[PDB]
C-alpha cells in the first residue's frame, strides 16, 4: 500500500505475498479492475451530482 | 468563512445550516438521512434546534431546502468534562424525519479512523458555512467556502496562548485574510479524494478570524470517527 495507496481509489490493506486487497466507503463498490471504486446507490456519499 | 467564495448551488451538498434563537447560527454535515453532526459548543442548551439542508442562499427561496426538528443531541461525553478548552468540540443531532437525498443533499463520507488521518495529512481541505464574512461583521447570505492548508503542530502551538489538544488541529494562511469564522462552528472541514469528499475535521474555534500569525483551530474528526458510526446506525 506504500505507493500510491497500492492504486486502491479509496482503501488498501496489505496483505501476503506482499499485495494488497481495494475497498470502498458505504454507497461503494468495488469495481471489476479490484481497484477503483463506483458508486451502488443513486446518491452516494461525496458526490457532487449537480454540476 | 473571511476571504472565501460564493458556493455553487450542489456544490456541498452535505452542508447543513442550524437555526433556533439565532438564525444561521452554526452549520453542520449530514452523516446520513436521520443524522447530523456539528460542534458541542452549537448545542449546550438543549433548546429547540432545526437544520435546514439543501440550503444556498438563506435569504431567498431554491425550492431545495428540507427542514426538519431536531429530537436528540448527543453531545461527545467528554465535552465539558474541562472548563473552556473546547475539547471535544463535537456533537450528533437526530432529525425527527429523514431526509429525502438527492442532488442537493446528499451525506459526507466518513472512513475509518487511519484513513480519515491520512486524508488530513493530505494537507488541503475545504471549509464552508454561512458564518461572518469578517471579523465583527455580517453573516453571509450564500453558502461560502475557503481552501486551507493545514498547519503544523509546532507553529500552532506557538500561535497561541491556548492548549491545542491532540484532538484538534490548525489551518490557514501564514499572512492571514482567510479563515473560517464565527457562524461557521459545526460545519465541515473537507478533504476530496479523486472527487469522492471525505469528513476530515468540524470548524471549532479561534482568536478572532483571519488575523496574521493566527489559525483556525478544529476538531480532528479521525479521532471520534468510532463514536460517530456507532452512535448514527440506521435499523
Ligand atoms: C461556535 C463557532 O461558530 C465559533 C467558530 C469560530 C472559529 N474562529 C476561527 N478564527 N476559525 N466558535 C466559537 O465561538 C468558540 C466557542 C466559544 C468560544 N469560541 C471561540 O472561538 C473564542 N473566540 C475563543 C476565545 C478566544 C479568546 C478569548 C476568549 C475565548
Ligand atoms: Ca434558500
Amino acid at each position: 500500500c506504500n505507493i500510491k495507496n497500492g492504486r486502491c481509489e479509496q482503501f488498501c490493506k496489505n496483505s501476503a505475498d506482499n499485495k494488497v486487497v481495494c475497498s470502498c466507503t458505504e454507497g461503494y463498490r468495488l469495481a471489476e479492475n479490484q481497484k477503483s471504486c463506483e458508486p451502488a446507490v443513486p446518491f452516494p456519499c461525496g458526490r457532487v451530482s449537480v454540476s | 468563512v473571511v476571504g472565501g467564495e460564493d458556493a455553487k448551488p450542489g456544490q456541498f451538498p452535505w452542508q447543513v445550516v442550524l437555526n433556533g434563537k439565532v438564525d444561521a447560527f452554526c452549520g453542520g454535515s449530514i452523516v446520513n438521512e436521520k443524522w447530523i453532526v456539528t460542534a458541542a459548543h452549537c448545542v449546550e442548551t438543549g433548546v429547540k434546534i432545526t437544520v435546514v439542508a439543501g440550503e444556498h442562499n438563506i435569504e431567498e427561496t431554491e425550492h431545495t431546502e428540507q427542514k426538519r426538528n431536531v429530537i436528540r443531541i448527543i453531545p461527545h461525553h467528554n465535552y465539558n468534562a474541562a472548563i473552556n478548552t473546547y475539547n471535544h468540540d463535537i456533537a450528533l443531532l437526530e432529525l425527527d424525519e429523514p431526509l429525502v437525498l438527492n442532488s442537493y443533499v446528499t451525506p459526507i463520507c466518513i472512513a475509518d479512523k487511519e484513513y480519515t488521518n491520512i486524508f488530513l495529512k493530505f494537507g488541503s481541505g475545504y471549509v464552508s458555512g454561512w458564518g461572518r464574512v469578517f471579523h465583527k461583521g455580517r453573516s453571509a447570505l450564500v453558502l461560502q467556502y475557503l481552501r486551507v492548508p493545514l498547519v503544523d503542530r509546532a507553529t500552532c502551538l506557538r500561535s497561541t496562548k491556548f492548549t491545542i489538544y491532540n484532538n484538534m488541529f490548525c489551518a490557514g494562511f501564514h499572512e492571514g485574510g482567510r479563515d473560517s469564522c464565527q457562524g461557521d462552528s459545526g460545519g465541515p472541514h473537507v478533504t476530496e479524494v479523486e472527487g469522492t469528499s471525505f469528513l476530515t475535521g468540524i470548524i471549532s474555534w479561534g482568536e478572532e478570524c483571519a488575523m496574521k500569525g493566527k489559525y483556525g483551530i478544529y476538531t480532528k474528526v479521525s479521532r471520534y470517527v468510532n463514536w460517530i458510526k456507532e452512535k448514527t446506525k440506521l435499523t
